[PDB]
RNA sequence: GAGGUAAAGCGAAUGAUUAGAAGUCUUGGGGUUGAAAUGACCUUAACUUAUUCUCAAACUUUAAAUAUGUAAGAAGUCCUUG
RNA sequence: CCUAAGGGGGACUCAUGGAGAACAGAAAUCUCCAGUAGAACAAAAGGGUAAAAGUCCCCUUGAUUUUGAUUUUCAGUGUGAA
RNA sequence: GGUUGCGGCCAUAUCUAGCAGAAAGCACCGUUCCCCGUUCGAUCAACCGUAGUUAAGCUGCUAAGAGCAAUACCGAGUAGUGUAGUGGGAGACCAUACGCGAAACUAUUGUGCUGCAAUCU
């Protein structure tokens, strides 16, 4: 993937950097946060992305929504 | 074509605060204004009478004249090298009172109960503010407060 | 299959109208062009007779405006009534005219008012306004607020007004709206005001209704009945009423059962206490723990 | 005898189609064939 | 508390509402008015068609429908007089979400009124709106609010209603 | 006091805009069901819900820095009364 | 451009959506619910406006008389407008 | 303390869904001779307070509620910016020096207060 990018590099004026990210992902959280929350039941896949558990907002909605979530 | 209206560029000065549209809170109408009040000019876009120019939108002046629903402001105005007084007529829901007499009001007042309590202890007290100035010498202990070594941290990218 | 409305952007940006509109109680456009004062008169307040009626009861107050709230100057309910004679049919068009006519005078005995202005005292129904006496105190000048009442010829917050005008209050208005103005014919008929005043129209349904359907008549009038009160009679019950008003019309409030701080303990048992932090956290734990 | 009328609310001033008044957006009330 | 066979959640007919929507306007307008006033007792209300329309060939303020209001045991009669024509036979898609009903007759002199060739037969849209009591909440002047939600009516309340006071059946 | 520029925002209004997911199609067609039932099924397209990527000189809840108005007393404050 | 589209007062609430009613259907009229203005306010655009400044009804001529002051453009002249 | 009338600030007050409300008040509630207004006493007007009810309105409470408000060893002294250099860089732009300094985000807390008059178990 990194010569994929490294070719389309070619094709742009300016100067870019290839940077491997630090994030599991297109998901905004590190990869060993997003194993905790995986681990933790807080994360549910939504197609090509995920939703996260909120600790706000109905109870009964976020419990129906994410069952496997181990409360602390 | 330029355009210079009575009322152009006023697109966002004359607009109501969000979610402040509609009537006016009457503590506008009870308010009382005497000849030599010191009033902010802030225009009303609810109120097309009575109305200041933009110029004097934001503006201090001196209550001059008061009639049945409006007040006569003076304002001066450079125009060129000079000052000129301009004489405003508004309608009061485009008027405030300034804050700024109230706090040097309560100085007065203020300054006079300390000076005659210093004749009455035999003393003297200096009135005048002072600028803030340079804090003196103090002793830091640290129990509980060993100082932390802190260093530059390396660079890391973030994405 | 259409956009649900009641969104959070829906709520962000709803700007609630003034706590008492809302409440759909005051009219603030009508308010501000009553209460709005000359500003060359500088401090001196304007005087409304603000005029309320409740299913049961007549308020009319005298108020000005200020900007930490409404201050009342002088206050007549038509409870107070029964003080001066008038037990029954508290919300007649006749109890608005006494309701006016004692707060009329209970508000210049407190100026002191009173040997000038004494108001109209042979009521017979003529349009009349209170004329100031040369070289000598102006009237009390008040102005009817009648909220969001609508305005009809006949209604009863006239009758307040009437009251108050033959009262000794500067208060003023036009006869077109009083019961037995002609339209068509632009004149007061004095008779048929003067009727109103004295509760003829009640009265008139007394008579009209007893000999021709009785038990309507001892469903209605029953307090009537009761009282050995007929049709004839009424008139001089708020003939007396008028009289009793103009002798004393002094405030005397009702003796207290109990002291303020008694009502307050009683009223205290009865109000649910708003949760600790704590005790709503526990609820959501207990809740979670039982939904496994 | 008076004819009162049903007195007119709305604020459109103007003379055209009500808005959502397409054609082909209806079922096929034919579609029993 | 929140009793609910409390007296004053008793349903009853608000208001029948009788609307002819003649496509036109003049002699057909005219009568059938004329045949609300003697339905009802009343004079009826002459309703303007709000915009243009050639397939139907209406254009704006022009007189289009007539209708008129009746409210009280007169309504009840009305009803049942037009229940009849509809032999008590109504279906559960005539009752909307609201708790309101209503229903349409083809011919007026089914109602059971004289027949006149020179006025004709027109056909007539009842609707009943129920409401319990309080419902001069929603319509004084001051103080003006929204009912409560046990307070309210809507489907099953009124198809149940119905079904008791008139031993009607509702077509589910 | 005033301001709406920089910045910011778009799971906030307007406008622009990428991608799937779950639903409703009852007011989208196709195919396959039926001797005829619009009553299903597979499908794409529509909408709705919760998400998602990216924007705005003539969009915006928010909102600087700099610049800008006024005041800082004897022509003042207070007390009494013509 | 407007004798109302000016002035005063009163009553009412708009765009739109949903659920319903013979002909009637995506579009006629009627009813309920939701509906912060997503409507309308002569004409550009911007602002403003909800028991209203919007829709409808009642009465009207203040779109009148006298001559001063003030704001904008500004020389602090005129004209226009306020 | 509850309630009414009139208010001030104008969501910490609004919105959704539930539950409770003693006294009083408010309210719904009843009637159409009269004043008055309507297609319709539904709204408005008048009359009774008499026949009934807290069902609703109203008030309070509940919600890891929506919204709103406030706070912060939250983000972040970041973005931006005033001033400076014969600083860097081909440039685009960037760093540094002396100053000022956000927004989103994150988290926590809160959910009307109050003036005058009257009234109340």
């Amino acid at each position: 993937v990194i010569e994929g990018l490294r070719r389309a590099r070619y094709k742009f004026p300016g100067q870019q950097k290839i940077i491997i990210s630090k994030k599991w992902g297109f998901t905004p959280l590190n990869r060993d946060e997003y194993i905790a929350k995986k681990t933790n039941g807080e994360v549910i896949d939504d197609g090509a992305y995920v939703k996260f558990l909120s600790r706000k907002g109905n109870l009964e909605a976020n419990l129906q929504q994410f069952p496997n979530y181990q409360y602390s | 074509g330029k355009s210079r209206g009575y009322r152009s560029g006023t697109r966002y000065a004359f607009q109501r605060d969000f979610k402040k549209h509609g009537a006016i809170p009457l503590s506008t109408y009870l308010k009382v204004y005497k000849v030599g009040d010191i009033v902010d000019i802030k225009a009303n876009g609810s109120i097309q009478k009575g109305m200041p120019h933009k110029y004097y939108h934001g503006k201090t002046g001196i209550v001059y004249n008061v009639t049945k629903s409006s007040v006569g402001v003076i304002i001066n105005k450079v125009v060129g090298n000079r000052y000129i007084e301009k004489r405003v007529n508004l309608r009061v829901e485009h008027v405030k009172h300034s804050a700024c007499r109230q706090e040097f009001l309560n100085r007065v007042k203020s300054n006079a109960a300390k000076k005659r309590e210093a004749k009455a202890n035999g003393e003297t007290v200096y009135l005048k503010r002072q600028a803030a100035k340079p804090r003196g010498s103090r002793i830091i202990s640290t129990e509980g407060n060993i100082p932390q070594t802190l260093a530059p941290v390396a660079y890391e990218t973030f994405i | 299959m259409q956009k649900e409305f009641r969104t959070s952007a829906y709520h962000s940006r709803f700007q609630t109208p003034f706590r008492r509109r809302q409440e759909g109680k005051t009219d603030y456009y009508q308010r501000k062009r009553l209460v709005t004062q000359h500003k060359a008169k500088y401090n001196s307040p304007k005087y409304r007779l603000v005029v309320r009626f409740t299913n049961k009861d007549i308020i009319a107050q005298i108020v000005s405006a200020h900007i930490t709230g409404d201050v009342v100057f002088t206050a007549a309910y038509a409870h107070e009534l029964p003080r001066y004679g008038i037990k029954y049919g508290l919300t007649n068009w006749s109890a608005a005219y006494a309701v006016g006519l004692l707060v009329a005078r209970r508000a210049l005995q407190k100026l002191g008012l009173d040997e000038t202005y004494t108001g109209v005292e042979e009521v017979e129904g003529e349009f009349e306004l209170t004329e100031a006496v040369e070289d000598g105190p102006r009237p009390f000048k008040v102005f009817l607020d009648i909220g969001l009442q609508r305005t009809t010829t006949g209604a009863r917050v006239f009758g307040v007004l009437k009251g108050a005008s033959d009262g000794g209050l500067y208060v003023p208005h036009s006869p077109n709206r009083f019961p037995g103005w002609d339209i068509e014919a632009e004149e007061l008929d004095a008779e048929l005001l003067r009727k109103y005043i004295f509760g003829g129209h009640v009265a008139e349904y007394m008579e009209e209704l007893l000999d021709d359907d009785e038990e309507k008549y001892k469903s209605i009038f029953k307090n009537y009945i009761e009282e050995e009160i007929e049709s004839e009679d009424v008139e001089e019950i708020y003939a007396n009423a008028h009289e009793a008003i103009r002798a004393d019309p002094s405030f005397k409030p009702t003796e207290k059962k109990f002291t303020k701080e008694q009502y307050k303990a009683e009223s205290k048992k009865y109000r649910q206490q708003k949760l600790t932090r704590a005790e709503r956290q526990a609820k959501v734990a207990k809740k979670i723990a039982e939904f496994k | 005898p008076s004819a009162p009328s049903r007195e007119v609310v709305k604020k459109n001033t103007s003379s055209k189609k009500s808005d959502a008044a397409p054609a082909s957006a209806d079922p096929a009330k034919a579609k029993k064939k | 508390s929140d009793k609910s066979q409390n007296v004053m959640r008793e349903l009853r007919i608000e208001k029948l509402v009788l609307n002819i929507c003649v496509g036109e306007s003049g002699d057909r307008l005219t009568r059938a008015a004329k045949v609300l006033e003697q339905l009802s007792g009343q004079t009826p209300v002459q309703s303007k068609a709000r915009y243009t329309v050639r397939t139907f060939g209406i254009r704006r303020n022009e007189k289009i429908a007539v209708h008129v209001t009746v409210r009280g045991p007169k309504a009840e009669e009305i009803l049942e007089r037009g229940l009849k024509v509809k032999e008590y036979q109504l279906r559960s898609k005539n009752f909307s979400a609201t708790g309101n009903f209503g229903f349409g007759i083809d011919e007026h002199i089914d109602l059971g009124i004289k027949y006149d060739p020179s006025i004709g037969i027109y056909g007539m849209d009842f609707y009943v709106v129920m409401g319990r009591a309080g419902a001069r909440v929603t319509r004084r002047k001051r103080a003006r609010s929204t009912i409560g939600n046990s307070h309210k009516t809507n489907k099953e309340d009124t198809i149940q209603w119905f079904k008791t006071r008139y031993d009607a059946e509702v077509l589910d």
